[PDB]
RNA sequence: UCCGACUUUGUGAAUACUUAUUCCGUGGGUCGGAAGUUUUGGCUCCAAGGCCGGCCGAU
RNA sequence: CGGCCUGCCAACCCUGGAAACGGUUCAGCCGGAGGUAGGGUCCAGUGGCCGGAAGAGCACCGGGUGUCCGGUGCGCCCCCGGCGGCCCAUGAAAAUCCGGAGGACCGCCGUUCACGCCCGGUCGUACUCAUAACCGCAUCAGGUCUC
RNA sequence: CUAAGGGACGGGGUAACCCCGGCAGAUAGCGCACGCGCCCCGAAAGGGAAUCGGGUUAAGAUUUCCCGAGCC
């Protein structure tokens, strides 16, 4: 004991093995796609960033962050996210800028989702 | 090789800083072990009453070794050689055994009945009112006791933990000689004894550095 | 009435002491083995400034006795210690000034301050700038030492206890006049919420026991009981005799 | 708050003891018995060496 | 933001050896414990030039022209530097970052270098901040911290 | 991140609500078997990774969008 000073031993420990499981349905994607792009913003303000900044402006999720959001628009409408800017607007609601690479063009975008 | 050399270090007050050493009288234990360590010193201090005192005398390492090695003949069947000797009366559809007899109650009652001819009694029951009388019942009854070193090794040869008694009341007619001879050294001692002990205190040892700082007052006169 | 002043302080809530900017406990090494049987040598790197505290205090390091560390000290300064000075603590260490040393070593007369009254105290005597103990008579019987202390009283110490050799640092600090509330207000600023003293008999009776009255008299006697409660043990406590001889 | 009784509260000599209790110190770091570093404001750890993992060096 | 230059006031280095003392500030103060002098190192800048960058912005003329040269200061605001004074007053801590002492260990393996590749979550963000967006029952001569 | 300070494991008190943090309790872990070993909250004025110029709206951006140029 080369110390005067004692110190707990280091004991083994063993992780759990339960032999029965305390959930067992299998748990679901909740906030899947349809549930973090509700719909698109089709006011004059975000008409205008389709043609000024291939831009196209949803409504998400509150409890959709970024990474989820460009994964969402990418199952969904096949097209690459560049850059997403999020607010939380003054009614509650969450709205995302979802700004496209070059190479995508908003306005053939916008014309196939139906909001042109 | 001339390059090889000797380096040595002085290990003053103010020297070189000394290796590791041994440091373990100084160690601060945990709580369980210090409280573990002065309640044995505590009842070294203070005065033991002779009811208590006795079981400091326990039975010689000798005659220790062989009254074991006699009563592990008579150890009681395990619970495999129960199960094994129900199985082979229940083939023919038996014998008196001879073996040891433990459990307080039990033995108390072979005591009182005249029945028991070697009382082994543990000398460390921690509820120490459980066994503290036993001598004193015994010797009354004219049995034959001892005390010995170990309710954890009593409670080896009965298949439990912590025996804490064990009596012998019948021997095989092949012990005879033996169980005799080993019977009149446990009655010379702890039973023609038990008078003489029943005033012997016995429990007022100090510390070694009181006893040498005592020795040396002694000394200076 | 209401609790008077002299009970609200121990509730310690706008009375503890001010203590943000202090350097820390001023005091001798914990006593060891070195010090017990031999010398250890440090090295004073700083003279300091305490707040609250006249005295200055002298930052020493040494040498661990078993560890590879430095150990770092900070106990009050004896006068005329110096920065890059060389310090000896223990049995053998030699009668010179800002050396700590066992009382048995100090012989009769000698000036100590930081005097411990427990073996391994790290010093409870003497402490205050320009005060100092002395050394009055060895018993080497009872391995006992007398030394008279600074208010005057003579005081039985274990031989073995320790201090230090000289007096303390920042003597003659009392015999300048303040001349000014400010200056006071200073003073006791990093010390304690103390300094403005309001007089009992400026008070109304619910307040103090001098309180009230058409004029300012305390209008029974300022000396009280010893065994007096709080809130009645005001003025003059236990005293013998009073006035100006 | 002072003061007395009982309790905590024990042991032995013609006042002593120490383990209860109380207080102080330490990162519980040289306690008891025996045997055999003052240097100048510098650095100092995890052993060289010897002898058979082991012992001395480090009673 | 990047490169080169410059290099204040202090601090430091090398040579040398000072009374008939000298150097020096508005004030101080400094020198055989090495001054004056000579020659250098570093430090910081919100300093200079180039890149950025004229392609921008601005002002004119109907695409075009120009975006230049000096002076001054007990001036005002901010920041920095370096001295002096004052205290029975001596005026936070931690995260974080850098450097160092030592050298166990190690060779086709080391590399705090340049260039090159990928990524960067959550919440706030409008507006008033007051003789009308705050409190005083009000769109109240009051009150309410700043640049 | 820590400041004045606040809460709080064990322990102590308390009929319980609750009141006590230095009273030290095998302190619950960290590096490379071996080695070491003296909780959280609390500042949009304290400390602190890194951004600039120009343009743009009815309403934004006094550095978030666009252009260009950097940085951590
Ligand atoms: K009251
Ligand atoms: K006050
Ligand atoms: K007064
Ligand atoms: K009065
Ligand atoms: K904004
Ligand atoms: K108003
Ligand atoms: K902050
Ligand atoms: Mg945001
Ligand atoms: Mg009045
Ligand atoms: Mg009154
Ligand atoms: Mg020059
Ligand atoms: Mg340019
Ligand atoms: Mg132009
Ligand atoms: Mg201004
Ligand atoms: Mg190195
Ligand atoms: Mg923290
Ligand atoms: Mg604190
Ligand atoms: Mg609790
Ligand atoms: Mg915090
Ligand atoms: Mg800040
Ligand atoms: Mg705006």
């Amino acid at each position: 004991r080369t110390s005067v000073t004692f110190h707990r031993p280091k004991t083994l420990s063993k992780a759990r093995d339960p032999k029965y499981p305390r959930i067992s349905t299998p748990g679901r994607n909740k906030l899947d796609q349809y549930q973090i792009l509700k719909y698109p913003l089709t006011t004059e303000s975000a008409m205008k960033k389709i043609e000024d900044n291939n831009t196209l402006v949803f409504i998400v999720d509150l409890k959709a962050d970024k990474k989820k959001i460009k994964a969402a628009v990418k199952k969904m409408y096949d097209i690459q996210a560049k850059k997403v800017n999020t607010l939380i607007r003054p009614d509650g609601k969450k709205k995302a800028y979802v700004k496209l690479t070059p190479d995508y063009d908003a306005l053939d975008v916008a014309n196939k989702i139906g909001i042109i | 090789n001339p390059l090889f050399e000797k380096r040595p270090k002085q290990f003053g007050i103010g020297g070189a800083l000394p290796p590791k050493k041994d440091l373990h009288r100084f160690v601060k234990w945990p709580k369980v072990v210090r409280i573990q360590r002065q309640r044995r010193i505590l009842k070294q201090r203070l005065k033991v009453p002779p009811a208590l005192h006795q079981f400091t005398r326990t039975l010689d390492k000798n005659l220790a070794t062989n009254l074991f090695k006699m009563l592990l003949k008579y150890r009681p069947e395990d619970k495999a050689a129960k199960k094994e000797r129900l199985l082979k009366r229940a083939q023919a559809e038996a014998k008196k055994p001879i073996v040891v007899k433990y459990g307080l109650n039990h033995v108390t009652y072979l005591i009182e009945q005249s029945k028991a001819q070697l009382v082994v009694i543990a000398h460390d029951v921690d509820p120490i009112e459980l066994v503290v009388w036993l001598p004193a019942l015994c010797r009354k009854m004219e049995v034959p006791y001892c005390i010995v070193k170990g309710k954890s090794r009593l409670g080896s040869i009965v298949h439990k933990k912590t025996a804490s008694v064990l009596c012998l009341t019948t021997v095989k007619n092949e012990d005879k000689l033996e169980f005799s001879k080993i019977l009149e050294a446990i009655k010379a001692n702890f039973n023609d004894k038990f008078d003489e002990v029943r005033k012997k205190w016995g429990g007022g040892v100090m510390g070694s550095k009181s006893q040498a700082k005592t020795k040396a007052r002694e000394r200076l006169i | 009435g209401r609790v008077i002043r002299a009970q609200r302080k121990g509730a310690g809530s706008v009375f503890k002491s001010h203590t943000h900017h202090r350097k820390g406990p001023a005091r001798f090494r914990s006593l060891d083995f070195g010090e017990r049987n031999g010398y250890l040598k440090g090295v004073v790197t700083d003279v300091i400034h305490d707040p609250g505290r006249g005295a200055p205090l002298a930052k020493v390091t040494f040498r661990h006795p078993f560890r590879y560390k430095h150990q770092k000290e900070l106990f009050v300064a004896a006068e005329g210690m110096y920065t890059g000075q060389f310090v000896y603590c223990g049995r053998r260490a030699t009668l010179s000034v800002g050396n700590v040393l066992p009382l048995r070593s100090v012989p009769e007369g000698g000036v100590i301050c930081n005097v411990e009254h427990h073996v391994g105290d790290r010093g409870v005597f003497a402490r205050a700038s320009g005060d100092y103990a002395i050394v009055i008579s060895h018993n080497p019987d009872n391995g006992t030492s007398r030394i008279k202390l600074p208010s005057g009283a003579k005081k039985i110490v274990p031989s073995s206890c320790r201090a230090m050799i000289g007096q303390v640092a920042g003597g003659g600090r009392t015999e300048k006049p303040m001349l000014k509330a400010g200056n006071a207000y200073h003073k006791y600023r990093v010390k304690r919420n103390s300094w403005p003293k309001v007089r009992g008999v400026a008070m109304n009776p619910v307040e103090h026991p001098h309180g009230g009255g058409n004029h300012q008299h305390i209008g029974h006697a300022s000396t009280v009981r010893r065994d007096a409660p709080p809130g009645q043990k005001v003025g003059l406590i236990a005293a013998r005799r009073t006035g100006r001889l």
